[PDB]
């Protein structure tokens, strides 16, 4: 089963509910919620526009019942986003955690996993 | 339904210290984002210190980094300020606000601010002096000389008389000590009949006075 | 630092400029705050009209620059604007004060003596007061016995009547009543666009 979206950052995001556990290790989505808030200023800054539907693709993936796998956003969208957010994550330092690493997402048209990308 | 009260104001000497309360109440203060924000008389505003709601993240502004603290106790829902080493620089009002994240990344609810003074003077109570009256209409009104630190208040007939009242701005003398004046225009005919009284209030001192202005 | 001052009539468009860099995020805001009051958000996110805030409002960047814009300024716009950056700065730029401008009012001008309370205490203050003019800018200058006076008065000006739009000024000169007695002819003398020539209140001292 699913649930609706009640992580505040995840609302208005392109799709309709959630399953827990989550892809970061998360339990519920409060649990999620909070620890997201830890890249709140980088969905701030903007250094990409599709970073907070990155971020909600693994702290909320999407459930429609049918299929029976959490989906993430695509290696393609990802790998933007540390480009483009790593060079004033550079300045504070704190960098990417492998939580995020880029090269654990499918590609888009990969041959075991599917994808989305942002509307 | 949110709501920020600042407390810890008052007067402080250079080099001295001072710790403000932020009590919030109809959110949480733990992972929530705190920021203060103060405003010298008659300056800009100036963002000094904020947390964007986890213990790490804290930042400071460069005039104010190595000398304030900020702190939290969720017992109590209140956020701390410890200000020390402070300079007359530091005088201002000092203003606690929640920064809203998504989607406002703003500070959308503001305390009414606390205010801080940081002088080498110390209390002082005012003297309350007429200006006695003397256009078809007659200016009156009181000095209140030498008070120290800000506010004082002023009324004319214990709040009867408010139309034409203009009470001044305070003025910082080189004494280090505030000044200020209250005036009123009142119609000439009523003067020997209307008694004019102004009720001057400086709360930092305990001080009241109400002065009969007279020709 | 202190407040810019802009003048500008009910029905005016105004755009305040916000200057920063490109390397700032587009989570601006802008505040508006009124004497003694905190100030209060009006536009989020460099365009996002907050919650209550008149359509007139409007926010945009271009490059470096944030701007906002009152499409017909109202009485109850005239405040000071301030911008604030987002993260990591946070840093708030030099509020613009906008004020009303009304037809020239020349002030009435009038001097008070020392009362006899304050003189038994050994000091003399003389307190010129221009009431309810228009525009702010105002010369008091202290005559002592034709002898010219700087650093001994203190002058303090109000905010912009919310009903006629004026301000007044208050200038308080203070001496000590050893020279206070020496001395008999006390004057403020006031020059102001409302005034063909330069008023001089006076007094002799007994």
């Amino acid at each position: 089963k699913c649930q609706p979206i009640e992580i505040p950052m995840c609302k208005d995001i392109g799709y309709q509910m959630t399953r827990m556990p989550n892809l970061m290790g998360h339990e519920n989505q409060r649990e999620a919620a909070i620890q997201l808030h830890e890249f709140a200023p980088l969905v701030e800054y903007g250094c990409h526009g599709h970073l907070r539907f990155f971020l909600c693709s693994l702290y909320a993936p999407m459930c429609t019942e049918q299929v029976s796998t959490p989906i993430p956003a695509c290696r393609v969208m990802c790998e933007q986003a540390r480009l483009k957010c790593s060079p004033i994550m550079e300045q504070f330092n704190f960098k990417w955690p492998d939580s995020l690493d880029c090269r654990k997402l499918p590609n888009k048209n990969d041959p075991n996993y599917l994808c989305m990308e942002a509307p | 339904e949110v709501q920020l009260v600042e407390s810890g104001g008052g007067l402080v000497q250079p080099g001295g210290s001072l710790r403000l309360s932020c009590a919030a109440s109809g959110f949480p203060i733990r992972g929530s984002s705190i920021h203060w924000v103060r405003q010298a008389p008659g300056k800009g505003l100036e963002w000094v210190a904020a947390t964007y709601g986890w213990p790490g993240s804290i930042t400071y502004a460069d005039s104010v980094k190595g000398r304030f603290t900020i702190s939290a106790d969720t017992s109590k829902n209140t956020a701390y300020l410890q200000m020390n080493s402070l300079r007359a620089e530091d005088t201002a009002v000092y203003y606690c606000a929640r920064r809203h994240t998504y989607p406002l990344w703003a500070l959308d609810y503001w305390g009414q601010g606390t205010l801080v003074t940081v002088s080498s003077a110390s209390t002082k109570g005012p003297s309350v002096f007429p200006l006695a009256p003397s256009g078809g209409t007659a200016a009156l009104g009181c000095l209140v000389k030498d008070y120290f630190p800000e506010p004082v208040t002023v009324s004319w007939n214990s709040g009867a008389l408010t139309s034409g009242v203009h009470t001044f701005p305070a003025v910082l003398q080189s004494s280090g000590l505030y000044s200020l004046s209250s005036v009123v225009t009142v119609p000439s005919s009523s003067l020997g009949t209307q008694t004019y009284i102004c009720n001057v209030n400086h709360k930092p001192s305990n001080t009241k006075v109400d002065k009969k202005v007279e020709p | 630092q202190s407040p810019s001052s802009l003048s500008a009539s009910v029905g005016d468009r105004v755009t305040i400029t916000c200057r920063a860099s490109q390397s700032v995020s587009s989570a601006v805001a802008w505040y508006q705050q009124k004497p003694g009051k905190a100030p209060k958000l009006l536009i989020y996110s460099a365009s996002s009209l907050y919650s209550g805030v008149p359509s007139r409002f409007s926010g945009s960047r271009s490059g470096t620059d944030f701007t906002l814009t009152i499409s017909s300024l109202q009485p109850e716009d005239f405040a000071t604007y301030y911008c604030q950056q987002g993260w990591p700065f946070f840093t708030f730029g030099q509020g613009t004060k906008v004020e009303i401008k009304r037809t020239v009012a020349a002030p009435s001008v009038f001097i008070f003596p020392p009362s006899d309370s304050q003189l038994k205490s050994g000091t003399a203050s003389v307190v010129c007061l221009l009431n309810n003019f228009y525009p702010r800018e105002a010369k008091v200058q202290w005559k002592v016995d034709n002898a010219l006076q700087s650093g001994n008065s203190q002058e303090s000006v109000t905010e912009q009547d919310s009903k006629d739009s004026t301000y007044s000024l208050s200038s308080t000169l203070t001496l000590s009543k050893a020279d206070y007695e020496k001395h008999k002819v006390y004057a403020c003398e006031v020059t102001h666009q409302g005034l063909s020539s330069p008023v001089t209140k006076s007094f002799n001292r007994g």
